[PDB]
């Protein structure tokens, strides 16, 4: 499925510092685990 | 209580709405990416980059607008707090020290407006993102969204119950900071005296006690932070677990998308939950400034009487007074005397008999607690503030001199900058020109704080020049008789007793010495707050033999 | 710069036990967060595929257990970071205040006290408020980025291509932005101090302002200062937003270029579709982590590099001689000048004293008279070691005045100021000011000696009655009497009465004339006129800095 994400990867950094990405949900810590 | 924090913000209400529409547009543009490019595994790269660039530009514009609006709000609030502070009665500043007042004005406002700036945009952003996520989840599954929204209000109970504690804790922290600032200012302002008596370590220890009192509360703050961070995360995970259980009972293949959206809605809720304690802390911190902003002063409002011509007819009708902090003790007992233009009235008495209190009452600093005081047939509050303080001038027993150029100290408080000839005339009249012309920078010479650079009698001469530049109608002299030099004394006696401008003025000479009271038209003896004897020099001396100066 | 942070770490060293605990937990926190996605994906696929209640429950139970483990450590770490922030702030403030008192008296004429207080209030908070979020994010990104770089094993010869074309672009922009950000922060601080000085002046001398009715003038001045600060605030925010925009654009461009290159690699290189998206995740993560780390490090540097004047005040060495040691058990009281000439250090090359050679001895009252600005008060100050003479020397008991111990010299030699200042507190704590121990039996004798008991008894709580700031709750004569009692209670050997009788009435003027009643004190009296000192054993006349 890999549903897209509309929230920052880290929740403790202000959204002004969001640093827009291309992969969205594929960039979070969940994909750091990956396997 | 929270309504004040929104009332102080609701001045603009337009820039914030524009920022909100900009962030909504940015959120829509970010949400629109997959349906045009394709959901996964993607000529197609250009439009995606274009959308990302547009989102970045919109975010930049919104951030700039929000920052400018927040700066405007901060400046307005910080100015208005001080403007409200200056309106209080002169009694209020005996209860609150200057080192506490300026700490409240400068630090509390800059913390409240920083917290508001840091939290408002975050709250709006996560609110709109959570709304978009909920709108998607509604298409995902209606019933499960309903049960999630039903169980959502339960999580607010514990923060609501622990809400007040943050306010009462922050109030204590802020008051301890203000008390520490008071000690710091009191130690720094009087450094020569502290050095002379070698009490430096005493001041350090006294500051350290307040620092320790702050350190005691900071630990409880940290512990509350930690426990709140535990509880918010526990509730956030419980929210998703209690609906994963419902999905398991329900099993239906489309549940995967709805769960992947719920795991993001729950993080939005988790952030909004951590928003609340900071709102409570901000409400608690601003307790004193939102009391200053609306505390009604005890003084009567100023009138609007501005006669173009006035005569210094000052008379007292059974005036009695008592200082506010000790109202049970009457400082003055039924004084009654009259001043007239062209006459000089000398007030003479022992130390602590109430002479300076009479001077303060004449300057409308305090209101009488008995009888009535009238100026030209009108009570003092009926006059306009600026007009009253122009027509009545005084020299204090220890005149304050501000840290600016001597031409601005002499011309202090005037509605317009006088021409240099007027300042020269006043300085020559008061005798200050004997030493002003000797300074390397002349009238432009800078003055250190409280007049520390000036000598003894020079301060009295500058104060007299400052009083005379207004051409007052009633003149008060508390100590400009003793410290003056030989030339300034002759100038003072010339202006008091032989200058042509005498007949337009009435003078209240306050002095316990015989320096200039011999030539006064009336001598009033004030003992224990009550007038004992009155009359001219010969009339006063005849009834008591050697009345004073026995040796 | 990094030099100041080294001093910041030097003073932060006592808090290391909190820092190691914070590092310990955050490591546990991240090692807990790295396990949640496994069970989340497991429950997701089990719900989607062939359903099974039993494997569902175990997966969600382990997810809950790891969520407890991570959340406890995260909150339990944030708490200690928040506490160590406040500890650092309090230590910085305490050391700054302890260092300000050590300065020479010349420093306090060059600088306004309101600005000093505003700096002590604001700059320490600016120095220490970033810790609970900047350090956490920096450390977390630093630990997480190493793992994604270690996954270079996916495709080895291309992450070096990342490293060699990603750094120079980012580093230069950070330097260029930081050079201006630090300057604008420093200007904001030096403007906010100037703004606070206005409130200090307006509230401190408010009685004069109300007497002259200039409240609105002060309000306008403060509003002007606030506008000056607001302009700097807006400039800083706008430049920060511009930097954020350029950073986002650069990151997007480099990612697009590397996506194109990765596609160009798959035609003949050792790459496949499965590996390519596998590699892209790690590259994106490492880019985001490094671009956050650089920004956080730069912001942390300039926050410290903004409040430099606090460090300048903290380590400033005063223009004073080395502390004295001498403290004999008996002091004769003989003081004498030897060709003493003095010029004030703040405005030198303007001699106030040309040359003085007077001597004093015990039991012989000496009167010093002169016109306004003659130099009597500066002689009194030189006697008290407040200023050092530029020529000659001041000898007390055949020893230089600077060689006596501070606590002993200021206990043996006391003076009464021309206009005394009294600190807030009880009357007994003003009379006994500066003494470690003093019984009420001594304070009540001092009050009798200064003719003060006749009005102390009438106060609200007797001798325990509070006195307002600067003595603003007493008459001028009462302040003078309390100042006299303060000097008398210290049983001094050398007493300097710098125009002490100016504010008293004739009864007290004549009653306290006999200061030499005990006959074992060196008394110096300073008088504006010769008449009040006709009884003085020795009379010195001073004009233009020269004695007759
Ligand atoms: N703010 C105050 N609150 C309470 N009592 C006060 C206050 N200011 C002055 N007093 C008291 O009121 C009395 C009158 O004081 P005041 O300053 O008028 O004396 P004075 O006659 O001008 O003195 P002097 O000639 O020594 O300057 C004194 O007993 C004094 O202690
Ligand atoms: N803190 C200071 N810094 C620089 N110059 C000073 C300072 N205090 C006084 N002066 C100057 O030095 C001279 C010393 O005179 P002073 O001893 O104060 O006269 P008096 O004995 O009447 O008080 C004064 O004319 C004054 O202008
Ligand atoms: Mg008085
Ligand atoms: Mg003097």
């Amino acid at each position: 499925q890999r549903v897209r994400r509309l929230l920052p990867c880290d929740l403790d950094i202000h959204p002004s510092h969001r640093l827009l990405t291309l992969m969205n949900n594929c960039v979070c810590d969940g994909a750091v685990w990956n396997a | 209580p929270v309504r004040r924090l929104l009332g102080c913000l609701g001045s603009e209400t337009r820039r914030l709405s524009l920022f909100l529409v900009l962030v909504v547009l940015s959120s829509l543009g970010e949400m629109a990416i997959p349906f045009f490019t394709g959901r996964l595994t993607d000529r197609n790269l250009t439009l995606m980059s274009i959308l990302t660039i547009a989102s970045a530009v919109l975010e930049f514009v919104g951030d700039g607008i929000y920052n400018n609006t927040m700066g405007h709000v901060h400046s307005h609030l910080q100015g208005e707090v001080f403007g409200a502070v200056l309106r209080q009665e002169t009694e209020f500043f005996q209860q609150n020290q200057t080192g506490n007042i300026m700490s409240r004005v400068t630090e509390d406002t800059s913390t409240l407006s920083d917290s508001l700036s840091e939290n408002l945009s975050l709250f709006l952003w996560y609110l709109v993102r959570g709304l978009c996520l909920l709108g998607i989840m509604l298409w995902g599954s209606v019933s499960l969204t309903m049960v999630t929204l039903i169980t959502l209000p339960l999580l607010f109970l514990l923060p609501k119950k622990v809400g007040k504690w943050y306010q009462l804790l922050e109030v204590q922290v802020r008051e301890s900071l203000a008390k520490s600032s008071q000690v710091a200012i009191e130690a720094l302002s009087a450094m020569p005296t502290v050095r002379s008596f070698a009490n430096e370590e005493g001041e350090a220890q006294k500051f350290r006690e307040k620092l320790q009192e702050i350190k005691t509360l900071n630990q409880k703050e940290a512990v509350a932070y930690a426990v709140n961070s535990w509880t918010t995360s526990i509730s956030g995970m419980l929210l998703k677990v209690g609906i994963l259980y419902i999905g398991g009972q329900l099993v239906s293949g489309n549940l995967v998308t709805f769960v992947l959206y719920q795991m993001q809605f729950t993080q939005a809720v988790e952030v909004l939950l951590s928003i609340y304690p900071r709102v409570q802390k901000a409400v608690g911190s601003s307790e004193k400034i939102f009391e200053y902003l609306d505390r009604t002063p005890r003084c009567p409002p100023s009138g609007l009487l501005t006669p173009l011509h006035l005569e210094g007819l000052v008379q007292f009708q059974d005036v009695s007074f008592a200082y506010p902090n000790r109202p049970d003790v009457l400082v003055l007992q039924g004084l009654t005397f009259t001043l007239r233009p062209g006459e000089v009235t000398a007030l003479v008495g022992p130390n602590g008999s109430g002479k300076s209190t009479v001077a303060a009452l004449l300057q409308n600093l305090y209101q009488p607690t008995g009888g009535q005081l009238l100026l030209d047939g009108k009570p003092l509050p009926q006059y306009e503030h600026r007009y009253l303080h122009r027509q009545v001038a005084a020299v204090g027993q220890e005149p304050q001199v501000f840290g600016r150029s001597l031409q601005e100290n002499i011309a202090y408080g005037l509605t317009q900058k006088p021409t240099m000839e007027e300042i020269t005339a006043a300085a020559v009249k008061s005798g200050a020109h004997s030493f002003i012309s000797g300074l390397p920078q002349g009238y432009d010479t800078e003055v250190d704080e409280a007049g520390s650079q000036l000598s003894g009698g020079q301060r009295q001469a500058v104060a007299l020049a400052r009083a005379l530049i207004r051409k007052p109608c009633v003149l008060i002299l508390d100590d400009a008789t003793s410290a003056l030099d030989a030339n300034s004394q002759l100038q003072v006696e010339q202006l008091l007793y032989e200058s042509p401008e005498r007949y337009s003025r009435s003078v209240l000479l306050i002095t316990q010495h015989l320096s200039l009271v011999e030539q006064a038209d009336h001598i009033l003896f004030l003992e224990g707050g009550a007038i004992r004897e009155g009359g001219t020099h010969q009339q006063l001396m005849e009834k008591k033999g050697c009345y004073w100066a026995m040796v | 710069n990094k030099v100041l942070m080294w001093r910041l770490l030097k003073l932060s060293r006592p808090d290391l036990p909190l820092l190691v605990a914070a590092f310990f937990f955050l490591v546990l926190a991240v090692l807990g967060e790295t396990l949640i996605p496994h069970y989340s994906g497991r429950v997701i696929d089990i719900l989607g595929g062939d359903f099974d209640p039993h494997a569902f429950a175990s997966a969600i139970f382990f997810m809950c257990l790891f969520s407890f483990g991570s959340s406890l450590s995260a909150g339990c770490r944030g708490g200690c970071f928040t506490y160590t922030m406040s500890r650092i702030n309090l230590r910085i403030r305490e050391q700054l205040f302890s260092s300000l008192l050590r300065q020479d008296l010349g420093f306090f004429q060059e600088t306004k006290t309101g600005e000093l207080n505003s700096r002590l209030s604001s700059d320490t908070t600016l120095m220490s408020n970033w810790l609970p979020l900047n350090a956490n994010v920096l450390l977390r990104s630093l630990v997480k980025v190493v793992g994604l770089y270690g996954f270079m094993l996916s495709i080895s010869p291309r992450l070096t291509l990342l490293s060699l074309l990603h750094m120079p672009f980012t580093i230069a922009a950070e330097k260029v932005y930081n050079t201006r950000h630090q300057e604008v922060l420093r200007e904001i601080q030096d403007a906010v101090a100037r703004a606070g000085q206005v409130v200090r002046e307006a509230v401190g001398g408010l009685q004069t302002v109300r007497s002259f009715g200039a409240e609105e003038h002060e309000v306008c001045r403060y509003k002007e200062a606030l506008e000056q600060c607001r302009q700097l605030y807006w400039r800083r925010d706008l430049e920060r937003a511009l930097y954020l925009l350029v950073r986002r654009v650069l990151h997007l461009g480099v990612q697009m270029l590397m996506l194109s290159c990765g596609l160009q690699q798959m035609q003949d290189g050792e790459l496949t579709q499965g590996s390519l998206l596998s590699f892209m995740i790690y590259q994106e993560s490492v880019g985001s982590y490094v671009q956050t780390l650089v920004y956080i490090y730069g912001d942390m540097l300039s926050n410290v590099g903004a409040a430099e004047k606090v460090f300048s005040y903290m380590d400033r060495q005063p223009n004073l001689p080395s502390p004295g040691t001498l403290a004999p058990t008996t002091l004769q009281g003989v003081v004498k000048f030897q060709d003493v000439s003095f010029a004030y250090p703040n405005r030198p090359d303007r001699p106030v004293l040309k040359g003085l050679t007077f001597t004093l001895r015990p039991g012989e009252v000496t009167a010093l008279v002169g016109p306004n600005g003659s130099g009597k008060s500066t002689v009194a100050a030189l006697l008290q070691n407040l200023y050092q003479p530029t020529g000659g020397q001041v000898l007390l008991d055949e020893k230089p005045i600077s060689q006596y111990e501070h606590c002993y010299l200021h206990s043996q030699v006391v003076s009464v100021g021309q206009e005394p200042v009294l600190f807030s507190g009880s009357v007994r704590n003003n009379i006994a000011y500066g003494l470690q121990s003093c019984e009420d039996d001594k304070v009540m004798a001092a009050a009798q000696a200064a003719h003060a008991d006749d009005f102390i008894q009438e106060m609200e709580h007797g001798i325990y009655t509070d006195v307002g700031e600067k003595g603003s709750q007493l008459a001028a004569g009462q302040k003078q009497r309390l100042a006299i009692a303060r000097a008398l209670v210290r049983d001094p050997r050398v007493l300097i009465l710098d125009e002490a009788t100016s504010a008293l009435d004739v009864q007290c003027e004549q009653a306290l004339q006999d200061w030499n009643s005990r006959g074992d004190r060196t008394v110096l009296v300073i008088a504006h006129r010769l008449q009040t000192v006709q009884r003085a054993h020795q009379i010195l006349v001073l004009q233009e800095g020269k004695l007759q």
